[PDB]
């Protein structure tokens, strides 16, 4: 949970790292680079965040089919 | 329940006897829409030429058929009667008799009209392609009588359908 | 697909063992008061067991219904936000002060107490709420109650 | 105007601008597109 | 379905049995073929409105007068009929589809109907008046038929108007407004001031690409000639004539064909 | 008493079946008779729509012998359930044969038209029309799976 | 009891609405067919998908109506009114949707033929439209398919 | 008893109503988009919108009806009367709505369509009409979730 | 006991209604936008009054469903026919009043189009003319809201 | 007993059958004002009479169905069937009076638009038919009243 | 007993059809004085008598219906089932009477207005047309009131 959750946001600084280091040819094309990866980055949590907060506490229970 | 009641208790001779006259009547009906609809053609082509009124014929006895299959329908239906006796007025055989009857008639009927119809409207069309040229005459004709055994069917399963009369 | 834990029309492993355990119910059916224990959350995605339960329609369909509420609510608020970047970058005139500020704050405000709603039932697990009385106490326009 | 188009970026540049476009250094909604159309188009379509 | 044998359906095989016997002597023919159309005298409508089509370039040439007495010599019963100068204008106005429009139309009488162009252009008017007038006696596969006659006429006068009648003031606005896909694309023949630019405005219809080709012939003829001729290229069409259907204007079309070709026959 | 319903089911099923037929053969019949006029051979082979159309009809025979033959009613009680099947199992093929002969007789009518202009076409009209007269058989799959369930 | 007379009514009102929409479909895009090979023989066998692509509307009819015949069995279990009322409602729903989707797909497929000849950009549009109508039989027959299976419990 | 008989046949007419509107819908898109794809090759894709469009109504249909579906379970809870007449209700809501913005994005689709070969400036005008046109799709989704989630509160 | 299937019906029936009368009026409303678009594409935008002005109909008709939704409750109180049958009788007022309402609207807006695209001084007229067949809506959701607000027996 | 079903079904009648003729008479004026907007736009200001007077026909019959409406108190006073009956009847001829207002009211405000078109000079006969078509909307909502007070008499 | 079910509906059918009638009789007289106030303007003030005249419905229709109204009163007697029954009849009569008055009196003055814009000498003596209907409506009308006479002949 929480500490998913600061792994999602770590993910995004190697990530922005890497960025950095192949964007640093172009200083307007790297600032173009960084929005795009942290769009992904808050997306990509922010599904992950829906998914495990619906599973957390679930008020109704799984009934299996026979 | 009451009004479920009401339809259950309906006579079953009464039914029996509208679906025999039905189908004679139905039967009647469908060959007359026939032989019209083979004769206005005819006339047409006799108004051109007569030449093909032997030809032409062959439509119109076609299409009277009809009626002679639905004129022994109705009689084998005729047959079929029984005294309706009051004691088993309501009997579940009586009633099986009735509903039978009613089907056999009603399939007469329909079939009998649909077959009529499509020999009239081949009959139309086969009138005019013969004056237009005398040569395609034979495959006509023969699409007509291929046709026309839609009525046979018709009256096979009345007659098969007519075994199911069981009346006291 | 690998946060939604289906597998080409198929579950699979998640990243745990298993999310749900029946509660006891070593021979007894899955409909019961007991129902399924669960020991934790699957992180990687759904629970397992939730897909291919007869439960499952209903409990994905809320989530599915409160994600999408979530996301539709994100992607608005982002091109309300989009409005004084570009406002300012063409130096646009007061209009952005007079318009662009109440057209992304009425919105974001009638949307913000459902969506504050929704989070609270998933955070606080207000059971009280689930999907249907989150709009029951929307529905009321009235004060009191 | 147009905004110069990346070899990777052009394609979905023009995918956006079948809306229209801007002034000489406008908004450019192309930028925040280019990651959200798929970041929205997975969800309808998800399946590992 | 049914109606054809209900009523009609002698006449239909009357007329199916002249058009396949069907193939001065082109007045003697024109003569036989008006007799037997009389003679077979629902359908009625039908019949009068073949017969008005004629009976409007009848009137028309009847409107002179300046030797109108001459009118008298080709008063042909298939168009020419009694009963199908704004004074004798009105008077004229019964009986006919497409005169009461025409009334008001071409209320100038020959100011309007001037017998250098403007005759043709109320001629045209006319004759759009009576195609309207057919095509509203919708019901049958016939509409495909006329819309396509009334397209070729009024490309036909398009074709003319670009042609030369342009500085008779027949522009591209008096494209549609005085020369009677036609009735909602025509506004594409408007801009078709070259044979070139004909053949580019006729590639807008597939069906009508092709049709003009070098447009040496049809084409090139002015009035309503230009596409009516690519209408009688391809009235082979018409000769299908698929049974139980209105077959009585194609029969009528088929024998004016062929006194036609019986005149342009003539001497050789 | 319910077997009412069910003797029904098997005159429903033949005529409504040949109520389709008739149309389609009529429509069928119409065709060639057009293009016999001017086309000679190519009518003679153009007849295998019609008789594909006939042939419908005899489906729908086949289907009405059948539930007629299971409305014995001294041989085994046929209860509501017998009769409620039987009903339901004619109605189906009565009702798709009607379909199935419409749609012959309207391709049927366009397919001789077509063969009279070009025949090399023919082919490609024979096999439209033989992937529409499988619904007819499609229907009476139906009609026996239907009928066969008056175990009970 | 007599839920049997209403679960194989709509068993079979289904087949008959599907047969009815393929019927529908298949008619208009056979007389289109004609009308483009009448002019373009080459094109014809491109032309035929649509045909093709209706009458896979009557196998998913067939498909349902067998479901439907299946999920009745009084010597199994005592089919109570609910489940003949979920068959029959399963039946009626498939029927209607695959009518819908057969007369939807004839029209389309009609129009498609008819501008085949046209331009070759047809022969994917038309087959694109097919694809899209056929989308909605493929619906239809899904939400019958779960209704069917919805209808076995019956408490 | 016959309740849930109401409720499947609610359900039913939801699905088969949205699935005749969807088909009217694409029916009307396709018959404009074979007439105006053969002039030019530009509404072979790029006038493709309304054939999705109108599947969309379908989706949602589908959706709606799936969940009616879902909302019946006897073994959890005995439906009285008022159950059925919700689930009817919202059934027949649904596939009201559906069959309405079908026909009314097939029309306007249609007239978009013809209109292609006009001005392009109007490709945006079209779209924002169909968009609002859609709305009613959403709306009466809306309706039949809200009418669905009060349903199971009966006494 | 058996309002409910009546009230739940009624609601429907509004949502129904309202949504074809939307319908049937946003349809001539889009054909004549299109046809005056590809006539003048200058005013297509300007031209969307109708077409915008449609969907307040359905808005009212939604609105009045939730309403109806929300006078069901059976927990509150024994729902007796006395209430049902009026709520039944709203919803179906409403309904009526918004497909009359959209027809008009749609005759409406497709003989403005027109009417701006031979002249767009007739802007106002157009306007006027909506407005004048956008308060028969008004009154009937204002009927709509009174009768249902008086399921209090 | 039921008497609340009677006038409730009466004042919905009553509304939506003036509407509907209210609508009626809004569409045909528009549909003639179409022609005065660009024939004359000077004189198609004056042109609006028609439809001001549909709304106001519209408004009556609300204002009718209204005052309905708010005579059922069945708290304060038990309302027969007798009651019922009599708001019931009361409802229906105030929506049919006004149905039938409206529509004259359409019709002769479509003639009358061309008519003042063709010559200014016709406005004054325009007006008197106007006000001669309003006064059956007039006697229809004095009846309509009438019918309504009288409906508490019962006891 | 359940007199004003059918003496009120009666009554208030009565005003609706004379109302209906009086509309469309209205409607084809306006519509023909307008046509004759454009082909010329002298005539249209001196042309709307038959508007006038045609009005006399509505009159007569408001007098029944308020006789019909004042003739059900349970406090002053009760009325049976033939008190209602009687009063429903006279008003059906009556509102009968008025819709084909009200019909033969448009069609009478929608040719008339043409008849007097050709030929003037004519105008005058069409009026007999008019009266004549006008006679028939009042004959109408004494039916009616002779029938409804006979409220307290029941016992």
């Amino acid at each position: 949970f929480l500490v998913t959750t600061l792994v999602f946001l770590v993910i995004g600084i190697i990530a922005s790292l890497c960025t950095r280091i192949c964007c640093n040819r172009g200083p307007s094309t790297n600032l173009l680079h960084l929005t795009l990866v942290i769009t992904a980055t808050v997306s990509c949590w922010m599904m992950w965040a829906i998914v495990y907060l619906a599973q957390m506490k679930p008020l109704i229970v799984p009934i299996l089919s026979e | 329940s009451s009004w479920s009641r009401a339809l259950v208790k309906i006579s079953p001779y009464t039914f029996s006897a509208i679906g025999i006259a039905v189908a004679i009547g139905v039967s009647v009906l469908g060959a007359a829409w026939g032989i019209y609809i083979t004769g206005s053609s005819l006339i047409g082509a006799a108004i051109k030429a007569p030449r093909i009124t032997s030809k032409n014929l062959i439509s119109v006895i076609f299409c009277e058929a009809v009626a002679i299959y639905g004129v022994i329908v109705a009689i084998i239906l005729q047959t079929k009667l029984e005294s309706v006796p009051a004691s088993q007025i309501y009997a579940p055989e009586s009633l099986r008799a009735g509903y039978a009857i009613f089907a056999s008639g009603i399939i007469v009927g329909f079939a009998n009209l649909v077959c009529g119809l499509c020999v009239g409207i081949i009959g139309s069309s086969c009138a005019l392609s013969d004056a237009q040229n005398s040569s395609l005459f034979v495959k006509i004709l023969v699409i007509e009588i291929f046709g026309s055994a839609l009525g046979l069917f018709g009256v096979i399963v009345g007659i098969i359908m007519s075994a199911q009369a069981s009346w006291p | 697909g690998l946060i939604y834990n289906e597998f080409f029309s198929v579950p699979f492993e998640i990243f745990s063992h298993s999310a749900y355990a029946c509660r006891d119910l070593s021979c007894s059916e899955a409909t019961t008061v007991g129902l399924i224990k669960v020991r934790d959350t699957y992180p990687f995605g759904v629970d397992p067991v939730w897909h291919g339960s007869r439960s499952e329609l209903p409990f994905l369909n809320s989530l599915k219904m409160k994600m999408s509420i979530l996301l539709g609510v994100a992607q608005m608020n982002l091109g309300i936000i989009l409005s004084y970047f570009n406002a300012t970058f063409f130096r646009i005139g007061v209009n952005i002060w007079c318009q662009f500020i109440p057209q992304i704050i009425f919105l974001n405000s009638l949307f913000g107490y459902l969506s504050l709603l929704i989070i609270l039932k998933w955070i606080t697990g207000s059971q009280a709420d689930l999907y249907h009385v989150m709009i029951y106490m929307f529905l009321s326009p009235t004060d009191e109650l | 105007t147009y905004f110069r188009t990346n070899k990777f970026t052009s394609a979905f540049q023009e995918i956006v601008d079948a809306y229209g476009v801007a002034k000489y250094r406008e908004a450019n909604p192309g930028v925040f597109t280019i990651v959200t159309f798929p970041f929205l188009f997975a969800v309808m379509f998800g399946d590992w | 379905a049914m109606t054809f044998n209900i009523h009609g359906g002698y006449l239909e095989a009357i007329v199916r049995g002249y058009r396949a016997g069907l193939l001065t002597i082109v007045e003697k023919c024109t003569l036989k073929l008006v007799d037997e159309y009389k003679h077979m005298l629902p359908l009625s409508t039908f019949l009068e409105y073949i017969t008005y089509g004629h009976m409007i370039d009848n009137v028309v040439l009847i409107v002179t007068g300046r030797d109108v007495q001459e009118l008298l010599e080709k008063c042909h019963p298939l168009g020419m009929f009694d009963s199908i100068m704004r004074e004798l204008y009105r008077l004229v106005l019964v009986d006919t589809p497409l005169a009461p429009y025409f009334s008001e139309c071409i209320t100038s009488e020959d100011l309007d109907d001037m017998n250098i162009e403007i005759m043709r252009n109320t001629l045209y008017k006319a004759y759009l008046e009576d195609f309207y007038k057919f095509c509203q006696k919708l019901g049958g596969a016939t509409a495909e038929i006329m819309s396509d006659l009334l397209a070729f006429e009024a490309d036909r006068r398009a074709v003319n108007i670009t042609i030369n009648s342009i500085g008779t003031e027949l522009t591209r606005d008096d494209r549609r407004k005085l020369y009677s896909l036609y009735p909602y694309g025509h506004e594409e023949l408007a801009v078709c001031e070259d044979i070139d630019q004909v053949r580019g405005v006729m590639e807008k219809y597939p069906p009508y690409q092709s049709i003009f080709s070098k447009l040496s012939y049809g084409e090139s003829q002015m009035l309503d000639k230009a596409f009516y001729e690519e209408e009688v290229k391809r009235l082979c069409l018409a000769f299908e004539q698929q049974f139980h259907y209105g077959v009585f204007f194609a029969y009528m079309r088929l024998r004016e064909q062929e006194i036609r070709n019986l005149m342009w026959i003539s001497e050789c | 008493t319910a077997p009412f319903f069910g003797f029904l089911g098997a005159a429903a099923a033949l005529v409504f079946s040949c109520m389709g037929a008739a149309y389609g053969t009529a429509k069928s019949g119409v065709g060639v008779a057009s293009m016999g006029v001017m086309r000679p051979e190519l009518v003679m082979k153009s007849i295998v729509p019609v008789v594909m159309a006939g042939v419908l009809g005899i489906y729908g025979l086949i289907i009405a012998v059948i539930i007629s033959t299971g409305i014995n009613p001294k041989a085994k009680s046929y209860y509501l359930f017998d009769g409620y099947a039987h009903l339901s199992s004619g109605l189906a093929c009565g009702l798709a044969g009607l379909s199935a002969g419409m749609a012959i007789g309207i391709v049927g009518d366009a397919g001789v038209r077509a063969n009279a202009q070009q025949p090399k076409l023919f082919v490609g009209m024979i096999l439209i029309l033989i992937f529409a007269e499988a619904l007819a058989l499609y229907g009476l799959i139906v009609g026996i799976i239907l009928s066969s369930r008056a175990g009970q």
